């Protein structure tokens, strides 16, 4: 706590500042019970870990390979290719679904029941030491970067988290109102700020009204009707 | 609606009810056999 | 911490300290809730595992022997030595025979374990669903870990068996022939390839057994299951 | 109306008068929203009967609305006395006026305002009505000239 | 106490709508369950009418979504003359009759339920359809009719909590059901299409596809 | 009939009302400058009825009810 998210803001009654990062926020109530509050921070962390990937994601991909627009990269025409076998957006979502299903149902699993599956399905003896929830460390932190202060490294991830979140906001506004990338959108407003800004950029939808995915048609969409 | 039901049972609106009920069916009657002037059976 | 089908959980209450075999504490239903139900379902579950271990069993050897014929529709395109009527009604006597004495034997334990013909014949006292004796000749093994190891080979046969039955609706072909068609092209034979839905747009796979079929004369209304509703 | 005479908005300052939005529909119409309007007209019938008959039932209990759920909203509805003032978690987010005194200074400057736009709001419907032009037009057209551009010059151009 | 259909006002009607009943949130604002009697008669009315529009409802949407596969059958509002169509050899007057002399018997049968709720699990039926009672504290009869015939599966036979979990459900996926049945004859009235053919319409253009742009609802426009 | 302007159209611009009615085209000025008798046109005192119709002429009437309005408050 210490200092509050506005300058005289008043602190909830359940904002102590026990969790890490709590700037006394939450205008809108939804933290009051504190069975919702712990679901709330285990989907702030997923959002922002995930953010996190994405952002860091987009901004290496479009250093490394700058021809290519991010928010278009997942059209099969765009995909770069490893062996021989033929495209198939159905194929892929297969592996992804099926992978994602058991590692999710597996953190569900820990949600739902805090230190109840920290084993290994197959060895029961190696275990996860899972200090809090959201925080399962052991071979998810094998580099062992833990163990020191805890708490501030905690407000670093969670500040950076939130960073990322609002910075992947903005990555999907300034795709959809410029059709640019985004260090592509830096470097044009710092060339002609006062024709490149949010103002006469938003309004448009640098996007199709739809996409044809070999055969489906998916009808896309902007966020906001700006056309 | 105790007093409700005991209120559609008094005479005035019973009575109307029922007059409304007969009349009807007579309408009805002689709108599907009409102009029946003997019990021709 | 014991056997579980879902690591982390909690078994219910029923499902607590089972006596059947196979007990990973599933039923996310509560059908097993009640104890005359649970007995019932247990007899139930093992007929089915049964049943369908002889079938996939059956499919999988005839698919070997006779590439030539389609399991699904090799109701038809066999070439009986009998008829068809006479051999349905032979089967119809015998099963309710057999079917009618294990269900009886179900229903009260001590019951149907005498021979009819002979009355020095007799199964030895059995626990429900467990005749032994002249049914069980064998025995390799423990009991109970053979117990539970029939009970896991009967799920997965009833799962491959519906597995069968979807890939000759959606493949048309046999459950090898499908395997092989699948590993020539592992990404594009999956059902995520060949069927997808989005606000907008359905691609649905056609089925490949027909709608309808010629017996003898009369047709029999054998279509897919339920299609338009698959995805 | 004034984002169109400055030219921010792409709307010409005769189309971005208040009263040629939809509203009604014979005084003019913006036919680009994103539905027509009688739709979100239902969207707001159903958003609005749910936000002012929560403040209905607010005023009447003056204490309910805390107590039945409502996706954990119900934390920022317990309000406060005077229903005009809930200030609750949400309603006072910022928390102004933390003096009883400056909280009475704070009410007086909303109440004065308030009164002011209340009679902004009748003049830009009359002058509406009486000039066929836009508020931010008529103020500029009065300022060009004043003793022509006025409410006795525009007498004899009424709904012209 | 509990959740009211309207947050706050708890000039619910009086405590004949108490929490008592099965999915009760004391709404009756006409008063047409005051008395005791009249509440009885409504509770298994309004039981009976969920089931039978949860069927009717669960009917028309797998008949519209194989009307949609190409299947030969009929939309839910043609499904009647359709079949008389098709099937010329019967007759309307022979239908609707054994329709409604079939149908007596079995309500026959609820009726005297209804007047003296365990005096039908007797006599020529054995003793599982005396019903295990429910509202009003009554331990025989009622809406629910337990059972190894109407609860063969015994979902609501042990565990207090599980039988009244699905009570809960059945009731309100009951009215929700009655809900949607009166939005597909009002769809059909507005629009001339099916339920499934109304929604897939949506959901391709979800805009131009309102109740507005239907050219009955708003009837101006 | 069917071809007739409507109602709020008549009402809504002066122009159709000054093609029928041609005070109309000077509006409300020269009611607040108490020139009064440019309204003439249909502020009326005839009296008789209408040859075509048979009718008080809606002139009349017209000026009949804004009178007796104005000594109502009065
Ligand atoms: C999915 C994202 C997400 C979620 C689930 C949460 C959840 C939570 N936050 Mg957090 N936060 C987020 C994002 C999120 N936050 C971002 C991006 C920021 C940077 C601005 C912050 C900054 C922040 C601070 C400073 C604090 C919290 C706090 C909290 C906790 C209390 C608030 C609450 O109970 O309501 C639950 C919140 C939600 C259910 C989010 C719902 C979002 C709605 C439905 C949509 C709103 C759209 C949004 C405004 C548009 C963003 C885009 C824009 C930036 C361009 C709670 C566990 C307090 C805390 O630490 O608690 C201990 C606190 O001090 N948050
Ligand atoms: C800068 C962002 C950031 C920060 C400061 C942290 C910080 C922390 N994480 Mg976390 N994490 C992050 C991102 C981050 N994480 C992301 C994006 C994911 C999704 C993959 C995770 C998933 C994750 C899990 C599952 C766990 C943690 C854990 C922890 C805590 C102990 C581990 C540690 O100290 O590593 C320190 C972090 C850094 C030194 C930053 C690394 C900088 C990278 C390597 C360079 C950028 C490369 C990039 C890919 C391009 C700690 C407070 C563990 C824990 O809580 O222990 C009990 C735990 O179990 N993290
Ligand atoms: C404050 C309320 C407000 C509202 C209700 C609208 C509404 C609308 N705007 Mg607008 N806009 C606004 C503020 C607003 N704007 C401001 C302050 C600016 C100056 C930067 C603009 C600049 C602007 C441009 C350049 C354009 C629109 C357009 C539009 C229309 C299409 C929606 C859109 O994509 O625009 C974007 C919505 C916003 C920018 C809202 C953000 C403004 C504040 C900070 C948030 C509230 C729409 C009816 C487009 C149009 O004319 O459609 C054909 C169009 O080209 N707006
Ligand atoms: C691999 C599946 C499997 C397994 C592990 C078992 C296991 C068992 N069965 Mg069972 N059974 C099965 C399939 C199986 N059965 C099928 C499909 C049927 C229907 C024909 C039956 C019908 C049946 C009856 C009627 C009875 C049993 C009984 C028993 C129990 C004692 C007898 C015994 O040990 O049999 C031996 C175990 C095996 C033979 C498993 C080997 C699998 C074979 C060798 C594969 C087939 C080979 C073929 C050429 C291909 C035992 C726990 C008896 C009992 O409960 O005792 C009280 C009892 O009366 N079974
Ligand atoms: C100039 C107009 C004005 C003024 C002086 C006030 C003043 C006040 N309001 Mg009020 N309010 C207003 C307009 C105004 N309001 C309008 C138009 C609405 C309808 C949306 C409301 C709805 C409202 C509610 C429901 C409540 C109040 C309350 C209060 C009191 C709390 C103290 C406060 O925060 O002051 C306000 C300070 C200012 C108005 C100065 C700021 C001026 C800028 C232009 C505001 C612009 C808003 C901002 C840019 C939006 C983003 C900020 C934020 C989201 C971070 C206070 C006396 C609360 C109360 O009484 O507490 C008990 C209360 O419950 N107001
Ligand atoms: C015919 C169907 C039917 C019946 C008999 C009942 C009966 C009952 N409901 Mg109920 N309900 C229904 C449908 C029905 N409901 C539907 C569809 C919904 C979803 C909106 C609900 C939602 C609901 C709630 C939330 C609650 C009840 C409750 C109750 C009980 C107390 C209220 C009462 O007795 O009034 C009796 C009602 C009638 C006699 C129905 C009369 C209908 C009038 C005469 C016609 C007007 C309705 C309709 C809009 C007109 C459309 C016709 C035309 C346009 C085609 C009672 C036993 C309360 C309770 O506690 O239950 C125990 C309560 O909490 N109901
Ligand atoms: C209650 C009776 C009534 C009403 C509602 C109206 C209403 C109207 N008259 Mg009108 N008028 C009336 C009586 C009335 N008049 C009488 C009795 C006379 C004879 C002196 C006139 C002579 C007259 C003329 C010559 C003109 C109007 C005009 C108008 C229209 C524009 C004036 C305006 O918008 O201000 C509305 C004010 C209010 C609603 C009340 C606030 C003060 C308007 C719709 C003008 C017009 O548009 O012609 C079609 C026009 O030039 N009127
Ligand atoms: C339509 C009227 C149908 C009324 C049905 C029976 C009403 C009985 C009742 O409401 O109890 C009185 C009820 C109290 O119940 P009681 O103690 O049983 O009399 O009184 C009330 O709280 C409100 C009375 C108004 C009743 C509705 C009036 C019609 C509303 C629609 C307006 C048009
Ligand atoms: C029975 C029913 C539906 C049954 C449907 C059937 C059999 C459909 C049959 C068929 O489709 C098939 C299967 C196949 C088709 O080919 C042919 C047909 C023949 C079409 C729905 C009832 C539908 C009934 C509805 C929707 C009733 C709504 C009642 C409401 C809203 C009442 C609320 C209140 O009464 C309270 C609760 C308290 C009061 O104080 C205040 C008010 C407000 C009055
Ligand atoms: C009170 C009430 C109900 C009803 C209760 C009743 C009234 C029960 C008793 C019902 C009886 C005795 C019904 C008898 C019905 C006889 C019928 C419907 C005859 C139908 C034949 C017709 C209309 C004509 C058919 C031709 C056809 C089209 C072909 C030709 O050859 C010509 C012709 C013969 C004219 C219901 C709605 C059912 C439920 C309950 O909740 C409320
Ligand atoms: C706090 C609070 C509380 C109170 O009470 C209320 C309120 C006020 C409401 C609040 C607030 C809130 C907020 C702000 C929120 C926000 C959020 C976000 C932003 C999220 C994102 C989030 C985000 C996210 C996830 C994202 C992610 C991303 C990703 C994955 C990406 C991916 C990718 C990549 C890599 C690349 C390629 O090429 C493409 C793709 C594939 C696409």
């Amino acid at each position: 706590q210490r200092k509050l998210w506005f300058p005289g803001v008043a602190a909830p009654g359940y904002l102590d500042g026990s969790m890490a990062g709590d700037r006394g926020f939450d205008p809108m109530g939804l933290g009051a019970n504190p069975k919702m509050m712990t679901w709330y921070r285990q989907a702030e962390l997923q959002n922002g870990r995930w953010a996190m990937l994405g952002v860091a994601g987009i901004l290496g991909q479009e250093i490394i390979n700058p021809a290519q627009w991010w928010y278009t990269a997942g059209m099969p025409e765009n995909l770069p290719r490893f062996d021989s076998q033929p495209v198939n957006m159905g194929g892929i979502l297969a592996w992804e679904f099926i992978l994602m299903h058991f590692v999710e149902v597996r953190r569900w699993q820990d949600i739902r029941k805090k230190d109840s599956v920290n084993a290994d399905p197959f060895n029961p003896n190696l275990k996860v030491p899972n200090p809090e929830l959201g925080y399962p460390g052991g071979p998810f932190d094998p580099l062992g970067f833990s163990k020191g202060n805890f708490k501030e490294a905690q407000t670093k991830e969670i500040k950076n988290g939130r960073l990322a979140m609002v910075a992947f906001a903005a990555f999907t506004i300034q795709a959809q109102a410029t059709g640019k990338g985004p260090l592509q959108n830096l470097t044009d407003h710092l060339s002609a700020p006062f024709s490149n800004n949010w103002t006469t950029n938003i309004g448009h939808c640098m996007v199709p009204t739809s996409v044809d995915v070999q055969g489906l048609t998916i009808p896309l969409s902007c966020l906001w009707p700006g056309q | 609606m105790k007093d409700f039901t005991t209120y559609l049972s008094t005479a005035p609106v019973l009575t109307l009810l029922s007059v409304t009920v007969v009349a009807g069916l007579l309408i009805e009657i002689n709108r599907f056999f009409p102009d029946a002037l003997i019990a021709a059976f | 911490a014991r056997a579980n089908w879902l690591p982390g959980s909690d078994f219910p209450a029923h499902l607590e300290n089972c006596k059947l075999p196979g007990c990973y504490g599933f039923d996310p239903l509560g059908l097993g809730a009640n104890e005359e139900r649970l007995a019932w379902f247990a007899e139930s579950e093992r007929v089915h595992c049964r049943w369908a271990m002889l079938g996939v069993a059956g499919i999988l050897v005839q698919e070997i022997v006779k590439p030539d014929v389609f399991w699904y529709t090799s109701g038809a395109t066999v070439e009986l030595p009998f008829d068809i009527t006479g051999l349905l009604a032979f089967e119809l006597f015998v099963m309710h025979w057999v079917e009618s004495r294990r269900g009886y034997d179900i229903k009260k334990p001590g019951s149907m374990d005498q021979d009819p013909i002979f009355s020095n014949f007799k199964l030895p006292a059995h626990e429900p669903g467990y005749p032994g004796g002249i049914f069980a000749p064998f025995v390799p093994g423990s009991l109970e870990e053979l117990k539970v190891k029939e009970i896991k080979n009967g799920r997965l046969a009833m799962l491959a068996f519906i597995g069968f039955t979807m890939a000759a609706q959606v493949t048309g072909k046999n459950p090898l022939a499908a395997l092989r068609e699948h590993l020539d092209n592992p990404l594009g034979t999956t059902i995520f390839s060949k069927a997808v839905v989005v606000p907008g747009q359905a691609v649905v796979p056609p089925c490949a057994i027909p709608d309808t079929i010629e017996f003898q004369g009369i047709t029999i209304p054998a279509g897919c299951f339920l299609h338009s509703l698959w995805p | 109306e004034i984002l169109a005479t400055a030219g921010l908005i792409p709307a010409t300052p005769e189309e971005a008068v208040w009263f040629r939005s939809g509203v009604i529909p014979p005084a003019g119409q913006y036919g680009k929203y994103w539905m027509d309007p009688y739709s979100l007209f239902w969207i707001e019938a159903i958003l609005m009967n749910f936000a002012e008959l929560k403040r209905w039932q607010d005023f009447k209990e003056p204490g309910s609305q805390s107590k039945q759920y409502f996706l954990g909203l119900e934390a920022v509805f317990g309000g406060s006395g005077n229903p005009a003032y809930p200030g609750g978690q949400w309603f006072n987010m910022l928390n102004l006026g933390k003096t009883p005194e400056e909280m009475k200074k704070l009410q007086t400057n909303e109440i004065r305002n308030g009164r002011l736009a209340m009679i902004a709001c009748l003049g830009c419907a009359a002058q509406g009505v009486m000039t066929q032009k836009g508020p931010f037009a008529n103020l500029l057209e009065h300022l060009a000239d004043p003793v022509s551009n006025n409410l006795l010059g525009n007498l004899a151009t009424i709904l012209k | 106490v509990r959740e009211l259909w309207f947050p706050g006002n708890k000039e619910v009607v009086p405590d004949y709508l108490d929490g008592s009943l099965v999915g009760d949130h004391g709404f009756d604002p006409l008063g047409l369950g005051s008395s005791p009697e009249q509440l009885s008669w409504n509770v298994h009315a309004e039981i009976f009418h969920g089931r039978l529009a949860m069927t009717g409802v669960a009917g028309i949407l797998l008949t519209s979504l194989l009307h949609k596969g190409g299947a030969d059958v009929p939309e839910w509002f043609e499904a009647g003359r359709v079949y008389l169509d098709r099937n010329p050899n019967v007759d309307f007057g022979a239908l609707l009759f054994s329709t409604i002399v079939m149908s007596g018997f079995v309500e026959f049968k609820r009726l005297n339920d209804i007047r003296n709720p365990g005096s039908q699990g007797s006599g020529i039926l054995p003793e599982d359809f005396k019903g295990v009672g429910g509202p009003q504290g009554r331990t025989v009869g009622g809406p629910y009719v337990g059972g190894r015939y109407f609860d063969p599966m015994g979902l609501c036979r042990g565990s207090p909590e599980q039988t009244l979990k699905y009570k809960w459900n059945e009731i309100r996926n009951g009215r929700l059901a009655m809900m949607a049945f009166l939005g597909f004859a009002a769809q059909y009235a507005a629009t001339g299409k099916g339920p499934i053919d109304n929604l897939v319409d949506h959901v391709a253009d979800p805009f131009h596809t309102t109740f507005v742009h239907n050219g009955v609802s708003v009837p101006f426009i | 009939p069917k071809e007739i302007p409507l109602p709020h159209e008549f009402t809504l611009n002066p122009e159709l009302m000054a093609q029928l009615y041609p005070s109309f085209s000077k509006g409300l000025a020269p009611f607040f400058t108490l020139d009064w008798a440019q309204y003439s046109d249909f502020l009326t005192f005839q009296g008789g009825l209408n040859p075509v119709t048979g009718g008080l002429w809606l002139t009349d009437t017209v000026h009949h009810h804004l009178a007796i309005a104005v000594l109502f408050l009065i």
